[PDB]
RNA sequence: GGUUCUCCCCGAAAGCUAUUUAGGUAGCGCCUCGUGAAUUCAUCUCCGGGGGUAGAGCACUGUUUCGGCAAGGGGGUCAACCCGACUUACCAACCCGAUGCAAACUGCGAAUACCGGAGAAUGUUAUCACGGGAGACACACGGCGGGUGCUAACGUCCGUCGUGAAGAGGGAAACAACCCAGACCGCCAGCUAAGGUCCCAAAGUCAUGGUUAAGUGGGAAACGAUGUGGGAAGGCCCAGAC
RNA sequence: UCCUCCUAAAGAGUAACGGAGGAGCACGAAGGUUGGCUAAUCCUGGUCGGACAUCAGGAGGUUAGUGCAAUGGCAUAAGCC
RNA sequence: GCUCAACGGAUAAAAGGUACUCCGGGGAUAACAGGCUGAUACCGCCCAAGAGUUCAUAUCGACGGCGGUGUUUGGCACCUCGAUGUCGGCUCAUCACAUCCUGGGGCUGAAGUAGGUCCCAAGGGUAUGGCUGUUCGCCAUUUAAAGUGGUACGCGAGCUG
RNA sequence: UGCCUGGCGGCCGUAGCGCGGUGGUCCCACCUGACCCCAUGCCGAACUCAGAAGUGAAACGCCGUAGCGCCGAUGGUAGUGUGGGGUCUCCCCAUGCGAGAGUAGGGAACUGCCAGGCAU
C-alpha cells in the first residue's frame, strides 16, 4: 500500500510536535504530495496532523 | 400505560449525543433483567408532556421500538441543568 | 506581611519508572515515607530512599493485605 | 449575617467558577427558586431577599436557605499602594453555579409562593428562575 | 554619545544560580565554528509505568442547612441546703436521615505531559562529548492554567505555547504581538489561504428559503413590553366561545 | 539563611512586599540489639474522689504517639516497657 | 577559635547632613499634565418595607441590585528628566447638557398666588463688594438667574507672582 | 481417592463485620498442677514446664442468613488533548480519550503443598 498525503496549510504558528510531525513526514512546502506507505504510525501521524494534511 | 415511540440510535458518544439533543431527541437506555441493555432515542415534546403529570413515573409504561412492544418502567432521570429540559432516562424492564 | 518564607524543595519523587534497566546501587524512589517499600531486592535506606540492591527491570507491585505499594527488581 | 462561626485559614484565593451546580433539584420544600445564571452572592443579598420573601409571605410556612457564604472575599482600602500584602477580609460571599436552588418554601399557595420568589428575586444579581418540586 | 567598504552561510536571549547585587559581572541554559562518536535524537503505533491536577465526593480535617430522639444548660404550678418533683411550643452534644462548600480535605480519579523498551517511514546528525568565539541575563502581547487587583488596567508575578523582538507581504480603514503567511533575483503568466464581490476598491446589484422595520446590522445591563416569526402543551367553544 | 504545606497547572523545577507555620537545638540514652506490649475517647461500678488521678470490666479500632513546626509515613510497628 | 544573622561571608576595624551644592545618567523611576482602568465619587435606572390623615409610586424612598460619565480621591508607570513652567487673579473665551433664568408642557397631597417633581429645549443671559494667597467658603446687598463641567484643574513665545 | 482438622502459603474486603445453628473418636482450645527449667516494674493472667479427668460454654472452624460493608456493568453527564467559532469572568462546534457519584445487578470467597483421622 502506498498513499498521498499532501500538505494544504502552512506550519508556521503551530506547535513544536506539529512541527516535528510534519518534518518526519516530511511535508515542507504547503501544496507538497509525497507518498507514503500505510502503517499504523503514519495513519497516527495524519490522526495528529489532521488539520493541515489531506490524504489520498 | 403510556406507549413511547422510540428509534435504536446507531453511534453512542459526546458528539452524537449532543447531535441529538440539538435535535430534539434526548437519549435513553433500557436495562433490566439478563438481556443485554438497549440504546433508544425519544422525540422531547412527548416524553415532557407524559413526565408532567406524575403516573409516568409510577406505572408500567410501554414502548413501541421496531415495531416490538415493550413493558418497561421510568428509574432514573437526568434531567437539564438550568431548563425545563430532559437529558437522559433510565429504564427498567 | 508575614509570610515571605518557603524552604528549597528537595527533588522528591520517582527516578527510574518500572520497566528501566536499572544499575546495581542506583537509587529509585526519593522520599519521605515509605510510600514505596521493598521488595525482591531492593535496600531501605536511611531515609526511605529505595536504592536497587541488583541489576535488572524496575517493577512496581501492589501485593500485602493493606495494599502497600512494593517495588520488586527482576532480572 | 451569614458567616462562618470559625475557619481554618483567614484568607482564600479567589480562583474560577466554571462548570454547572449539583443542587438542582428542590429537595426539602416543594417550590424553590433555582439560580440560572453564574455570579456571587453575599451574605447581604442573602438576607435581604430572606427577608424580603418573609415580608412577602407574612411569615407563614418553612423558608429554606439552602447556600451559605463561606468563601471571604477581601478588598484593599482606598489611598493603598498595590503592594503590601493581601487585603484584609471585609465581606463573605457564595459561589453560584448555573443549576442551583437557593431558596425553598412550602406552606403557601402555588401563587404566593411566584410572587414571593419574585419580590426576593428582585434583590439578588444572578438572573433566576423558578421551579416547582417533581417526583 | 559615536564607530567608516561589499557579498555569501548559520543565527540567539531578555531564563536559572550567586553577588554592597539588581541598568554590571561569572558558570550554566540558548547561538556559531571545528573535530569525534554510536539508530545517538525527534514525530507516530503498541507495551511497562508512578501520580493525586481538572472533575467528583463527604469516611477523615473543617465548615453548613433542615428533620428525627436526646444527655446536659437556661423559664417555673409547689416547697425552696434538702428531693427540685414535674416541664412550655425552649436551647443544645454524640447519633441517624437528607442537603451544600474547601489551595492548606481525600473512603475515588481521568485527559495531556513525562520516563523506559520494540517497530516502520522520514529528517542535510537534527543528539551527545570535546575545544576556539561570543552575545544575552530591561522583554512585550496574544491563547490556555493561576497568584494579586475589583474574575479593573496596553497592571504586576509565574507555567506552557506562538508571534513581535530579530520578519517582509495580504486582511482587521489606519493599527510591533490579533487572522492567513515565512521575501535568493527577474517576468505586463496561472492556482489559492485569511478576508471579501453595489461604488470609492480587484471580484455575485448570483441562485434557493426565511427573519428584521429597528439604520437593528454599525457600543451596552438589571428590568419592562398584546413588536413580530416558530414550536409544543393546553381551557372555554357550532347544545354558542371572547 | 535553613525546614514543612499551599501557590505549583496528576514526573522534577517554578515567582511576588502571595497564604499559614518553625529552627539557630536536645540525647552517654531519647542510640544499637534482643525479648515483650498496643493506643484516643466514651459507658458502667467503686473509699476519701470532685467533669478530670488509681482500679476493674466493656463499646471503639488509630479518632492516640513520635523530644519539636507541618507534611509523607508507621501494627512487622518508626509507638510503649 | 567570628548571631562573618546584610547568613556564597568586600575590612580585624566605619554614623550622619546639604534648601550652599557639583558631575555622570534615567521617563529603566516619582510630583504637574495626557493615557489605560472606574474601586470610590457624581448622575441615572430596577424591587418596594415604610413615611405621607385611608393610600408603596404628589414628594422621599430603608434592606439590596444593574449601569452611565470620566467628574473628585485613588490604582498602573505607558509618553516627556539632551526639560512638556505646576495654584490663584486679570484679559480673552469656546464647547457639552446631567438647566440657574427666560420658552413649551404632563402629574400634583395644584382653589389663586407661590410651589414641588418629571419630560422637550443650549438661542441669548448668568452679580457687586468684606476677609483671606486662594479655587472653595462664610457674610452684606441685589438680580429674572447669580448654572454644573470640560477645554494641559483653558490661557505666563499674553499679563502678574 | 470423599469429607474433616493442623501447619506454611498464593490472594487482599465478591475475601470483612452482623444474626442463627452446628463440631470434640482425632486435632485444636479451655482445662489439672507447678518448689521446680523459665516469668511477673505484684500475680503460673501472660511466659514456661510437667500431664489428660472433663467440656465444646468461651475461642476456633464449618453451614444458612441481603442487616450492613464490598464489587459493579450498558447508557448519560462533568472534564480534557488537537483544530475552529461566540454574547468571551464563560462557553459552543468537528474530533480523540472518557471519569467520580449513582442504577440494573453481583456478593456469605477461591487456590497450592505437606501431615493426621474417618470405610473412602
Ligand atoms: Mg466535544
Ligand atoms: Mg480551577
Ligand atoms: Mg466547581
Ligand atoms: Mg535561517
Ligand atoms: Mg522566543
Ligand atoms: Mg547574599
Ligand atoms: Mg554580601
Ligand atoms: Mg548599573
Ligand atoms: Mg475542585
Ligand atoms: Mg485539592
Ligand atoms: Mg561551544
Ligand atoms: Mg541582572
Ligand atoms: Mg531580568
Ligand atoms: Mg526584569
Ligand atoms: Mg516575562
Ligand atoms: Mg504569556
Ligand atoms: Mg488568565
Ligand atoms: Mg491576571
Ligand atoms: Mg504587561
Ligand atoms: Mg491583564
Ligand atoms: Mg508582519
Ligand atoms: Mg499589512
Ligand atoms: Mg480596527
Ligand atoms: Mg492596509
Ligand atoms: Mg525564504
Ligand atoms: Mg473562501
Ligand atoms: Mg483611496
Ligand atoms: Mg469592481
Ligand atoms: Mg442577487
Ligand atoms: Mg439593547
Ligand atoms: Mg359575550
Ligand atoms: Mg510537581
Ligand atoms: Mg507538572
Ligand atoms: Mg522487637
Ligand atoms: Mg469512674
Ligand atoms: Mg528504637
Ligand atoms: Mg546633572
Ligand atoms: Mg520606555
Ligand atoms: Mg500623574
Ligand atoms: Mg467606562
Ligand atoms: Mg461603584
Ligand atoms: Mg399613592
Ligand atoms: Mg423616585
Ligand atoms: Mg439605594
Ligand atoms: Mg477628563
Ligand atoms: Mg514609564
Ligand atoms: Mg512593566
Ligand atoms: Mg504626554
Ligand atoms: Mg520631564
Ligand atoms: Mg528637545
Ligand atoms: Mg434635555
Ligand atoms: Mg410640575
Ligand atoms: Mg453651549
Ligand atoms: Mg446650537
Ligand atoms: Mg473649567
Ligand atoms: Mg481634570
Ligand atoms: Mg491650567
Ligand atoms: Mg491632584
Ligand atoms: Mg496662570
Ligand atoms: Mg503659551
Ligand atoms: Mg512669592
Ligand atoms: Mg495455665
Ligand atoms: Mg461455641
Ligand atoms: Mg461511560
Ligand atoms: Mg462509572
Ligand atoms: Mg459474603
Ligand atoms: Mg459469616
Amino acid at each position: 500500500k502506498t498513499i498521498k498525503i499532501t500538505q494544504t496549510r502552512s506550519a508556521i504558528g503551530r506547535l513544536p510536535k506539529h512541527k516535528a510531525t510534519l518534518l518526519g513526514l516530511g511535508l515542507r512546502r504547503i501544496g507538497h504530495t509525497v507518498e507514503r506507505e500505510d502503517t499504523p504510525a503514519i495513519r497516527g501521524m495524519i490522526n495528529a496532523v489532521s488539520f493541515m494534511v489531506k490524504v489520498e | 400505560m403510556f406507549t413511547i415511540n422510540a428509534e435504536v440510535r446507531k453511534e453512542q458518544g459526546k458528539g452524537a449525543s449532543r447531535r441529538l439533543r440539538a435535535a430534539n431527541k434526548f437519549p435513553a437506555i433500557i436495562y433490566g433483567g439478563k438481556e443485554a441493555p438497549l440504546a433508544i432515542e425519544l422525540d422531547h415534546d412527548k416524553v415532557m408532556n407524559m413526565q408532567a403529570k406524575a403516573e409516568f413515573y409510577s406505572e408500567v409504561l410501554t414502548i413501541v421500538v421496531d415495531g416490538k412492544e415493550i413493558k418497561v418502567k421510568a428509574q432514573d432521570v437526568q434531567r437539564h441543568p438550568y431548563k425545563p429540559k430532559l437529558q437522559h432516562i433510565d429504564f427498567v424492564r | 506581611t508575614r509570610n515571605g518564607r518557603d524552604s528549597e524543595a528537595k527533588r522528591l519523587g520517582v527516578k527510574r519508572f518500572g520497566g528501566e534497566s536499572v544499575l546495581a546501587g542506583s537509587i529509585i524512589v526519593r522520599q519521605r515515607g515509605t510510600k514505596f517499600h521493598a521488595g525482591a531486592n531492593v535496600g531501605c535506606g536511611r531515609d526511605h530512599t529505595l536504592f536497587a540492591k541488583a541489576d535488572g527491570k524496575v517493577k512496581f507491585e501492589v501485593k500485602g493485605p493493606k495494599n502497600r505499594k512494593f517495588i520488586s527488581i527482576e532480572a | 449575617m451569614l458567616q462562618p462561626k470559625r475557619t481554618k485559614f483567614r484568607k482564600m484565593h479567589k480562583g474560577r467558577n466554571r462548570g454547572l451546580a449539583q443542587g438542582t433539584d428542590v429537595s426539602f420544600g416543594s417550590f424553590g427558586l433555582k439560580a440560572v445564571g453564574r455570579g456571587r452572592l453575599t451574605a447581604r443579598q442573602i438576607e435581604a431577599a430572606r427577608r424580603a420573601m418573609t415580608r412577602a409571605v407574612k411569615r407563614q410556612g418553612k423558608i429554606w436557605i439552602r447556600v451559605f457564604p463561606d468563601k471571604p472575599i477581601t478588598e484593599k482600602p482606598l489611598a493603598v499602594r498595590m503592594g503590601k500584602g493581601k487585603g484584609n477580609v471585609e465581606y463573605w460571599v457564595a459561589l453560584i453555579q448555573p443549576g442551583k436552588v437557593l431558596y425553598e418554601m412550602d406552606g403557601v399557595p402555588e401563587e404566593l409562593a411566584r410572587e414571593a420568589f419574585k419580590l426576593a428575586a428582585a434583590k439578588l444579581p444572578i438572573k433566576t428562575t423558578f421551579v416547582t418540586k417533581t417526583v
